[PDB]
């Protein structure tokens, strides 16, 4: 037990605490605020607590936990919200029946009266088992079933004894390993330390798309389950929304959405519209919060936690990665995460480095951006996840060439960067489609091959249709379209379509709430053979003008595709879409 | 609505030259189209007649 | 690099060292710097990162006597592609060239996106003369560097004022600059090409001028290859 | 060409053959200069230095 | 007897040394690692050592030598490699025989074991001698055929004694010289410190040029022996290139390479290179290396050493003017030594002034070219020496806003500034004409009425021809070169030309890698001439397109013009331009 020298905002310099580890988790204050230790200059070491540090005086008890910041996994994490250092808001708001959260409320991380069911796996008494391994599962809920029960990484020993299938508590033991001699109890929950990330077998190259449910991300900028991603863009331009669209419709079995920065509403809007939606996944209707877990640290909350809830956030993801399951983590602000970075890093003293932020930011960027990916699970039974972070970085005065924006984009391999141009006139999703990139697109030619194999073609000629409306736009707005051939005139026109029907989708409404890759290939086919046969059409002599006179209802027809309810079905939506192409095929040819 | 440039001490002098020039084309070409329309407006008259 | 020094002398073998990320070593050296408190240079990187980045790149090169060489191509990322930034512009000035991958040719599609203009070998002149490679390629080269720079000048005019103010010269300079983008950059990997045909095809792209417009290619040369 | 790509990588006793030979030579090095490597190593250990720093 | 109290890199701060002085060179270390004391807190003195500090540990010793950073003039520096300090590198190898540079080693700047041939000057026994005076005369190379040993300067007295004729090594006394009681002993040699100026009588006001070879330079900016210039320009832009080629072909008579903060290859070039060319400025063909001084300082050497070597070279250079010999010093990377300045006072801890660099750069700056211009050395017999400084800088990223490219445009006389745009192009050797200045006009004027009268006339002509199809070039770029007048056409296409065939050259081709001055002035008269003839033929009443039509032939030539060799001599350039001028004035009549 210290004591407190020095409050200077979120960092407390605390005397009297010879023998403190770097970044040990302390106890600041008469109310045991949770803080890490950031600097030990002697006797003295520093602390950013990760509570509000107004009433803290001199002299106040920090003691030393001894342990680093470690979140608690284990079951019960999938359907709850958390307050950035792992603390369950629904917990803290029944304990203390105020809208408010205390300052230094020490509930359990995890509901600790539930009693969960558990199946023992396949091992037994005897059996040598390893960090990793899993050694039973648990029903948590209608979706996620199964909740694999693992044994602690760097824990390894022979099993001496097993709980055998019940009803069981987490602070019951489940398992007791003997290692050289000493016995080790296990529960069903287990903690680990944000810092580092959670071991893994081997990584592997990520080769399954992630299907956002946006058109142009998962056509254009397609990314792979087990990859990073990059959201650059200024306030209003969407990522907040991409992020809840891809967390509703993702392919994934598990969603760690991580606010950090972000308002409290949009963490109110999740918890009250997710458990409204339901996923066609496990051959059951189930509302989409019974695999989505929340890291809430809105803006307003301690400046510090910022970085725990990252961490938290990603290591819960991690977890749920080595179960074998497909995660994708969401942060929603990195850039958030790095302001909260610099105002540390300002208090306590570090030279300014780039625009403030810390000389560290870029590793600690990359750091966190590396610990995603596809990777096999570290103990058998033999299972392989994966973690997608998508992050969504916020520039300060929507300029891609902030530092937290220019390590980002360093460090991840998908950057769907956002204009404010579309983020006005409601063209969300405001995607730049020339400053953005995919670098997936080559390894996604497995999957595109095995189901949609003009997949990649029509995705590079609407890429290309885009490039060159581009730069006939920019030839025209300063020298006007009075000059233009036939074929410019075509690609402008259907570019144009495409930007007006095709690229921008309506999150909110019911056709275009989700667009999955079936429709989205259907329609990029639609698109590209419209363009092809104007453009054959044209070429054989026919005047653009006439034949866009005459085609306004092909034109109609294709632009409203988007209106086509996913919810009939791949057959159904694949039916009329096939007469789509007949009928447009037989307007072009009369016409002509 | 601004230029893809680097922030730089030469960059600005080269954007400054840039806009220097362009004032003169502009005032440059406001007094040939004015020069134009004026011959341009003979040119009606003469053809009328 | 002291592993490549140790083959490339006391072993007598021809090193090709590869460092990638030299940014992130000098966002490392920053890092270091910035918990020192050290009086900081540009963009807060250390006063004495120009020395640090010399040491590195310094260690390459050929020694009398030893038979060996240490060929280094660190690969570096300009973070805001900006050249002007302090890691480039030092790796610049200390390094005996640099090659230029360009976003803008990214974007148009280009692989290798070599940018040819901004990127140099202080080599080339001495390494490219005749009996070590044909005797044009000294010539050709400062020949497609004009006609391209004159290309990029032709593409600025052709966006600013209009297509038809540009001349013969002009026209035919857009033209040399799509053939030299789109068929003697792009290579494709895998590709394979030879000095003497890369040479080759330099000058079916030079034969699209005629020899009186070839300004940099000595008569000579001109008479023998055109 | 499946059937020549599958007796290609199947070939690895002769590889593991190949090495057993240097294995053997280890050995026999070893077997042949044990006591003269460890017998100057305990005079090296046994030896020591009373070295006062030069400064 | 010091010790060192901290380290913290190049910087070691040694305590227990009292009576220190500033910039005196003590020996840090076990290994005598050489530096030089840069501030004296009391008892502790921070010290940069010249060499890389890596194992001094608290406790070792640290000695006072009693002097500032001396250099070793004398005979037997005309063709040794030096590092930042002046430590010779071919010695250096040949006795550790190592690839590497030995940490700490001590080998003498000039060799002792060389017997030089000694004559005697007019100087006799029991003459009243002035430092400076020259007492000998030293056979070292075929192109310095006597290196007059010249009385150190703040040295005088009664000669006692002088050594016959004789060969003689660098450390046998040769002359005894009375002074005030104390007979001090003169050897071949003799030590200087490099910061402070060596004296001269007085100096002049420098009026021959130096001839640059490239045509851009000695045409329109041209530079003086005795003259400061500066070439500032990024990365590229050929700055290097000029450098070498002010070091192969010009009129100085010695020469001292100095490449602070360069590449190990470009040295290494240099000595490749140097040996195979040959200059007849003796009566015979003689190598380079028998006139030119290299202090090669690598870039990875410590940033002491790239502060050290400028001084050195710039030392060396006044030596072999107070010789009396035209000296040409080209310092390579200013720019890097200011760079060196930076790292070091913040390693200090002083407070950087503009853009990083510490506040007294242009003081540094200042001094060191200062150094220069032409000066009658004191003491007996009356010599004239130069010592032109070719500095080259390289601001970072290439803007010319830079404090060291600012304060050495503010302290030089000549510009030859380089555009990134037109390196990048090719089209060497990239000087920027439109910021480009020789301040050296208005002197070289009485030069030129005496050896080219029209020279100036030309010149001036051909800056005027430059700047109005620069703007008639912006005109165009603005309003797309709409009904363009013929004359203004034809000051396009003349400077079109000019900017491809004479401001163009490239200098590792044999036929212009040197363009003499005849040259250069004839080539400039058939520009000129061809100009006039266009000018007057169209406003005669000749339509442009057909007059170039009809004088693309003359065009060519003039073109070709560039590809004449002046190998040939003056005798048959010269009259190689006068078929053209007859074949110009043939087209005009036509
Ligand atoms: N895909 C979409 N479909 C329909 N409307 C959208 C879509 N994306 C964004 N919008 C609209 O634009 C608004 C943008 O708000 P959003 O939460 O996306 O901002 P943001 O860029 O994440 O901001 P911040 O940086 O402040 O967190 C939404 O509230 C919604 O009204
Ligand atoms: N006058 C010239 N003639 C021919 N090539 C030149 C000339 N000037 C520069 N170059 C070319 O420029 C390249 C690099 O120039 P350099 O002088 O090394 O740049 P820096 O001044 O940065 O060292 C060289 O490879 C050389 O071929
Ligand atoms: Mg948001
Ligand atoms: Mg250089």
């Amino acid at each position: 037990y210290g004591a407190i020298y020095s409050v200077s905002g979120p960092v407390v310099i605390a005397e009297n605490m010879i023998g403190c580890a770097m970044y040990e988790l302390v106890k600041v204050g008469h109310d045991n605020l949770v803080g890490e230790v950031i600097r030990i200059d002697g006797d003295k070491a520093t602390i950013q607590v990760y509570e509000e540090t107004a009433g803290l005086t001199v002299g106040d008890p920090v003691l030393r936990t001894g342990k680093p910041l470690s979140v608690e996994l284990g079951p019960g994490l999938m359907e709850t919200i958390y307050d950035g250092i792992q603390r369950p808001l629904k917990a803290i708001k029944e304990e203390s029946q105020s809208i408010y959260i205390p300052r230094g409320i020490d509930t359990p991380a995890l509901d600790r009266t539930i009693k969960w069911q558990f199946t023992p796996g396949k091992f037994q008494v005897g059996d040598h088992i390893s960090g990793g391994d899993i050694y039973g599962s648990v029903f948590e809920n209608s979706l996620i079933s199964s909740h694999k029960i693992l044994l602690p990484p760097r824990s390894r020993g022979t099993i001496t004894w097993i709980a055998p299938a019940g009803e069981y508590t987490l602070d019951e033991k489940i398992l007791e390993v003997e290692f050289d001699g000493k016995k080790s109890d296990f529960t069903l929950y287990h903690t680990w330390p944000v810092r580092v990330p959670r071991p893994v077998t081997e990584k592997l190259s990520a080769d399954y798309p992630l299907l956002t449910g946006q058109r142009v991300l998962d056509a254009l900028f397609p990314c792979v389950q087990g990859g990073t991603t990059c959201i650059p863009g200024a306030f209003g331009c969407g990522k907040t929304v991409i992020s809840q669209s891809l967390s509703k419709y993702s392919n994934s079995d598990a969603i760690i959405y991580v606010g950090c920065g972000e308002r409290g509403n949009e963490m109110a809007e999740v918890l009250m519209e997710f458990p409204e939606l339901y996923t066609e996944m496990s051959g059951t209707k189930e509302p989409i919060m019974k695999r989505t877990t929340l890291v809430a640290n809105t803006s307003n909350m301690p400046v510090a936690a910022r970085e725990a809830s990252i961490y938290t956030g990603i290591t819960l993801a991690e977890y749920f990665r080595d179960q074998g399951k497909n995660v994708s983590m969401i942060a929603d602000s990195s850039s958030r995460w790095a302001e909260a970075l610099r105002e540390i890093s300002g208090r306590l003293g570090e030279m300014p480095a780039d625009q403030g932020f810390p000389a560290y930011l870029g590793a600690k960027l990359a750091s966190f951006y590396e610990r995603a990916g596809k990777a096999v699970a570290l103990g058998s039974p033999d299972r392989t996840g994966s973690v997608s972070i998508v992050a969504a970085v916020s520039p300060a005065g929507g300029d891609f060439s902030d530092p937290v924006t220019t390590a980002t984009l360093g460090i991840t391999q998908v950057f769907w960067g956002l204009d404010k141009k579309l983020a006005q006139r409601k063209h969300f999703p405001s995607i730049n489609t020339s400053v953005s990139y995919s670098k997936y697109t080559n390894v996604l030619n497995k999957f595109y091959d095995s189901n949609y194999p003009e997949f990649p073609v029509l995705r590079d000629r609407m890429k290309e249709i885009l490039s060159n409306a581009e730069e006939l736009e920019q030839v025209v707005q300063l020298v006007g379209k009075s000059a233009l051939s036939d074929s410019d005139k075509i690609t402008l026109d259907v570019a144009t379509l495409i930007k007006e029907d095709f690229l921008q989708q309506n999150g909110y409404s019911t056709y275009d709430a989700f667009c999955p890759i079936w429709k989205t290939f259907d329609m990029m086919r639609a698109f590209i053979s419209y363009h092809d046969e104007a453009q054959k059409a044209v070429a054989n002599g026919a005047n653009w003008s006439k034949l866009a006179d005459s085609t306004g209802d092909v034109k109609h027809a294709v632009s409203s595709s988007k209106f086509f309810e996913p919810s009939r079905g791949e057959k159904e939506v694949h039916g009329e879409f096939e007469k789509l192409l007949s009928t447009m095929q037989e307007r072009f040819a009369e016409s002509t | 609505n601004r230029e893809q440039v680097f922030p730089t001490r030469m960059t600005l002098g080269l954007m400054k030259t840039k806009l220097k020039g362009a004032n003169q084309g502009y005032s440059l070409l406001k007094r040939k189209s004015e020069a134009l329309t004026k011959r341009f407006r003979d040119i009606t008259k003469r053809i009328d007649d | 690099l002291t592993t490549a020094e140790y083959l490339a002398y006391q072993t007598e073998r021809h090193v090709l060292t590869i460092l990638t990320d030299m940014s992130s070593y000098a966002d490392a050296l920053r890092e270091v710097s910035a918990a020192r408190e050290e009086v900081p240079g540009r963009r807060g990187y250390p006063g004495y990162m120009y020395t640090d980045l010399s040491t590195i790149y310094e260690r390459a090169g050929r020694v009398e006597g030893r038979n060996g060489s240490i060929t280094q191509i660190p690969i570096l990322t300009m973070p805001n592609d900006d050249i002007t930034h302090p890691i480039p512009d030092l790796t610049g000035y200390i390094t005996e060239g640099q090659i230029f991958v360009d976003r803008q040719l990214h974007n148009k599609g280009i692989y290798p996106p070599i940018n040819v203009l901004p990127s140099l070998s202080r080599l080339m002149k001495s390494a490219i003369g005749e009996g070590m490679t044909r005797k044009d390629h000294g010539d050709v080269s400062n020949q497609l560097y004009a006609k391209y720079a004159i290309g990029k000048d032709a593409a600025a005019m052709k966006a600013v004022v209009g297509e038809e103010a540009l001349s013969i010269e002009d026209k035919l300079s857009l033209e040399f600059l799509e053939k030299f983008e789109k068929t003697f950059i792009t290579q494709g990997a895998y590709e394979d090409r030879t000095v003497f045909e890369s040479l080759d095809q330099a000058w079916s792209l030079l034969r699209i001028y005629p020899k009186e417009m070839l300004n940099r290619i000595s008569p000579k040369i001109l008479d023998e290859f055109y | 060409e499946q059937k020549n790509a599958g007796g290609v990588g199947e070939l690895e006793k002769k590889a593991e053959a190949g090495v057993q030979g240097e294995l053997a030579e280890i050995k026999k090095i070893a077997e042949k200069k044990k006591d003269d490597v460890v017998k100057i190593l305990i005079e090296t250990v046994i030896k020591p230095s009373a070295e006062v720093h030069i400064n």
